[PDB]
């Protein structure tokens, strides 16, 4: 007899029927949650990946010098 | 000369430049897989990958039986068993297939330090990949290609991948039956799922049968007119593509049950014959080249599978929400297109790469803003063809965290299904609480006339999950957060 356990993502989560069957995400404000990202980013933008001339050039060949795939209002099917 | 060939990947007798090495000078040799069934498995949810591994060893054993030998699964750690196995067997040398991935390398090295200081010889062939990955890296200023475009360029300028070795030997190996202890199965037998701690009652035939034998048969089906046309010529996305193909090869490639090179020089040969061209577009080999890319982009990157500490991953303020990650992982997002991909993944162990894209989008950039490195964790236990480099590499791109390729709009949790499979055949298959729903409503059971949910034996919020979020609502906000990370990005 052996019993393995749930993986970490379950153990760390309340997974009873009310969460599984009807938990909802919150409804928020844009400019609130926007600003917080800025602050964390100021922390984060340390590693930030940094390249050099040899590397920095290859992105122009694959990328628009980038907002291309994201410069939109929603995704593309319900907005 | 008495040696030992160690299996980890490369679970195959064919194209094994490492198993070949061991046998040439040898008097008598023995193969090994090393496992501590007692602690090997991480969770109750990872049955498919271990079942695949065990059928693989079992096949290896069958094949090695026809050589009057057998496979030796050794319980223990590649650190505690190796020295003992040295003394008990007086092994002159060790052969194993090169593992590129950072942690394997370290482990492999510290096990080289051990064999040298114990005076035992070592050879590694790199037959898990098409190329010697290191050379791709040196050819680029001893740094890894950052884009697929540059990756492609670099390998067109190098040699061609080695031909598949004629690995296997009979009358020159089959009679190396020097020692034959019949206490064998009791001590070196292939573990069962129960030793690993899995319950195997009520357990059907594996959708993805393990072994080299199933792999090679699959290669042949893969390369026949009907499979060729449908996969390599007129590729179209239908509800049928979502289904596990009898010709699918990704899991076999991951375990090494199939040689990526053999696959290579046969996909070439078939092109040469059918198109009458002996120099095929690079994109023909796309599924292999992307696997190579990643094995390359990660080999010198200990943290390839983590956001922070990874030199090529964009750092991003992902949210924590363990309940969200759980609902996703379980297939209870309340969005039938997602929930059914996640359900298939769990039962069967494979999903289509666009089912992957859709599911990776919903969790990261699209709707829940949860860190991709968590998706990688969930797939590491669930997905047959996932591994360190391939699984994380893929997730970085999908979430918009890496620069391997051009980004692309967020698939929709409701729309991208009903385009792909309008019938809803797929959803009814994996979510049978939703059988009696019309395809019209089915991708969105919340905005479907109440009468139906009453007259469909499942009502929303009671028998099936109410929608985690609502798409437009939350997707309207993450896209701006996404632009923000990119606006403020230098
Ligand atoms: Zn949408």
């Amino acid at each position: 007899k052996y019993v393995l356990q749930d993986p970490i993502w379950l153990l760390m989560a309340n997974t009873d029927d009310s969460i599984m069957m009807t938990y909802q995400l919150p409804s928020r404000d844009l400019q609130a949650v926007l600003k917080e990202d800025q602050e964390k980013l100021k922390l984060l933008q340390r590693s930030q990946p940094r390249f050099t001339e040899g590397q920095r050039r290859e992105l122009r060949e694959v990328h628009p010098w980038l907002p291309t795939a994201i410069d939109v209002t929603g995704c593309v099917y319900c907005e | 000369a008495s040696s030992v060939h160690w299996f980890r990947k490369g679970l195959r007798l064919h194209d094994n430049p490492a198993l070949l090495a061991a046998v040439r000078g040898a008097r008598c040799v023995r193969c090994v897989y090393i496992l501590d069934p007692w602690f090997a498995a991480s969770s109750s949810v990872g049955i498919n990958r271990w079942r695949f591994l065990l059928q693989s060893l079992e096949d290896l054993d069958t094949s090695l039986r026809k050589l009057n030998s057998r496979l030796f699964v050794v319980r223990g750690q590649p650190a505690d068993v190796f020295p003992r196995l040295f003394k008990e067997w007086g092994v002159t040398r060790l052969t194993f297939e090169y593992d590129s991935e950072p942690f394997g390398k370290e482990r492999d090295a510290a096990i080289m330090k051990m064999a040298k200081e114990a005076g035992v010889e070592v050879v590694t062939e790199n037959s898990h990949t098409l190329y010697d990955l290191d050379r791709i890296i040196e050819l680029n200023g001893q740094k890894p290609p950052l884009t697929y475009k540059r990756f492609q360029a670099l390998i067109s300028r190098m040699e061609l991948p080695k031909k598949p070795a004629v690995a296997v030997s009979s009358q020159q190996m089959e009679s190396c039956r020097a020692e034959i202890q019949e206490n064998h199965d009791d001590t070196y037998g292939v573990p069962s799922l129960e030793e690993l701690g899995f319950p195997t009652e009520g357990l059907g035939p594996a959708v993805w049968q393990g072994g080299e034998t199933e792999a090679l048969a699959r290669l042949d089906k893969h390369l026949e007119r009907k499979a060729w046309v449908a996969n390599y010529e007129r590729p179209r996305m239908n509800a049928n593509s979502l289904l596990a193909s009898p010709t699918g090869l990704s899991p076999y490639l991951r375990f090494g049950c199939l040689s990526c090179r053999l696959f290579y020089y046969r996909l070439w040969d078939l092109y040469k014959k059918v198109k009458r061209n002996s120099t095929p577009p690079l994109s023909l080999f796309g599924q292999l080249l992307w696997r190579e890319f990643f094995y390359t982009a990660a080999t010198n990157n200990p943290r390839f599978d983590r956001m922070e500490g990874n030199p090529i991953c964009i750092q991003i303020p992902w949210d924590r929400n363990p309940e969200a990650l759980a609902k996703w992982a379980e297939g209870k997002t309340g969005f039938p297109w997602i929930d059914a991909i996640m359900t298939q993944l769990r039962q069967e162990g494979w999903i289509h790469h666009l089912a992957r894209h859709a599911v990776a989008c919903f969790l990261t950039r699209g709707d829940l803003w949860v860190s991709w490195e968590s998706g990688v964790r969930v797939f590491d236990e669930l997905l047959l063809d996932a591994d360190f480099s391939v699984n994380a590499g893929s997730w970085m791109w999908l979430s918009c965290s890496a620069f391997f390729q051009q980004f692309f709009h967020c698939y929709c949790p409701v729309g991208f299904g009903r385009r792909t499979d309008p019938s809803g055949d797929y959803i009814r298959r994996y979510l049978p609480k939703l059988k009696g729903f019309p395809s019209r409503y089915i991708y969105e059971p919340w905005n479907a006339p109440e009468s139906v949910q009453k007259a469909a034996k499942c009502i929303i919020g009671v028998d099936y999950p109410r929608p985690i979020v609502n798409h437009a609502e939350t997707s309207r906000l993450n896209i701006e957060r996404m632009k923000q990370i990119y606006q403020q990005l230098s």
